[PDB]
């Protein structure tokens, strides 16, 4: 009926870690290769994703216990989940009014058509945008948003993980926190927890579709040469 | 392998 | 005493190939990651070099006979010589008045200090700038500039080449052309040919120093991650 | 190896 002292600590450090790795001013975006509207948007969006992967690694390293995993498991979890955390964290710039991601300036406003010009089809972009509006309607508390990112990252059902028992226990503790938080602190959220777990399921499907479309891009060197070294390493298929 | 990830993971 | 018909053909196709791969408007530079003046200039300069490597590959493919080499030799020659062709072709933007490369706008004006902020020391930048002013004073004809780039690229004394005999014969024919051109068409150039061959020697020394300093950058992943996939492939040490 | 170079060399 009331959040434990250790549960709120988990929340505090997750919230701080998110504020430390998500810049609401988006001022860093000017450093990316500019947008062009072939695949005219592939250079800017590749820089956007690469920058975001660095943020997700920074967030991950501040989840309680993630750092104490082996370096192999840390990589396994990041390589499988990175695109999912990006889709999740991007909800913070998504707008229902424009059905797009608005990152400050109009040059950093990304329509669906912008993403197609980066090598992606409606097969991915249709369910991605539906995922964003539905996640947006949930009206998540900041505490809930960050817990969902952390739960998604700490999934033991990823290819490559070895310490299944440890990762599951971490993820369990995070779900208990989320469930308690919603119960105590979110009025009218008796159905929210289930809805959020459903969004995790949607992310697996978006991940699958993104992986398929990334694969075709990376098999064409005139496109893959536009990617960054971090993108190719993280979304690549090498195994540690 | 994963040179950059290792670096980023400290 | 007069240029043969086949010698001028070589000149014509080299000149055209250079005009097709060198844009005097520099308008493409706005697509690079912007300059910042750590290694604040490494992203822009890495994009500059990557773009330029593509131009050198385009130039190379139009040298008579280069395309008829094996794909291995074409790569061997490009991997060893690429940085030398870039230093040579950059003379076209170098200015004696500013001791810098001026590519149109002031944001694309590169001082010595700009290059240090990309991870390079005066060990390289001192002889590089001296190389530029001296090559600039030669006042090369366009025909001579392009022949020197082609002779530099077709050197058989590169690590990795296998068809030594073929490449040397190509390079021989190009030197004969250069020697004849200077004799017939360059008044007061009785000493120019030797001077140019000396500049090729200077390029080997700049190449060595650049390779040493590239190596230390590429061993630090926080810097190497800023490079592009084409840079890492061409300046990398993998062997075909 | 040299995937991009091969591509660029046609
Ligand atoms: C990424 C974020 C933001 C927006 C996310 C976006 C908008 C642009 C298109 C993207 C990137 C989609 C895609 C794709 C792709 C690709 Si590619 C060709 C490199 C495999 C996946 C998420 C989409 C902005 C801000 O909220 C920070 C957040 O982190
Ligand atoms: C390149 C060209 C131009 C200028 C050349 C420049 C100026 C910037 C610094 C450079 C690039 C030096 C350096 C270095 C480095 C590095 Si790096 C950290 C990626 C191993 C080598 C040549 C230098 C402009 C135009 O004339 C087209 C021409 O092609």
């Amino acid at each position: 009926h009331m959040l434990s002292d250790e549960q709120m600590q988990i929340i505090n450090s997750l919230v701080e870690a998110h504020h430390k790795t998500y810049d609401d001013s988006y001022s860093d975006f000017v450093r990316f290769r500019p947008p062009v509207r072939r695949l005219s948007m592939l250079p800017h969006l590749a820089d956007l994703v690469s920058y975001s992967i660095q943020k997700v690694i920074g967030f991950a390293k501040m989840i309680p216990g993630f750092r104490d995993l082996t370096a192999e498991d840390q990589i396994a979890l990041l390589k499988s989940s990175a695109i999912e955390i990006i889709m999740l964290r991007s909800n913070q710039s998504f707008s229902l009014e424009d059905m797009s991601w608005s990152c400050g300036g109009p040059d950093f406003k990304y329509c669906i058509n912008d993403v197609t010009k980066a090598g992606h089809t409606l097969e991915l972009l249709e369910p991605l945008v539906k995922f964003q509006v539905g996640l947006k309607k949930l009206k998540l508390h900041e505490e809930e948003h960050v817990l969902l990112m952390a739960i998604c990252l700490l999934s033991p059902d990823r290819p490559g993980v070895q310490d299944h028992v440890r990762i599951e226990a971490l993820q369990d503790r995070l779900c208990d926190v989320l469930q308690a938080y919603i119960r105590i602190q979110h009025p009218g959220g008796r159905l929210l927890y289930a809805k959020m777990i459903q969004k995790l399921a949607d992310l697996r499907s978006l991940n699958e579709e993104h992986s398929k479309q990334y694969r075709s891009l990376s098999f064409q060197p005139e496109h893959s040469m536009q990617l960054t070294p971090l993108v190719l390493e993280v979304f690549g298929s090498e195994v540690s | 392998k994963h040179k950059i990830l290792h670096r980023l993971l400290q």
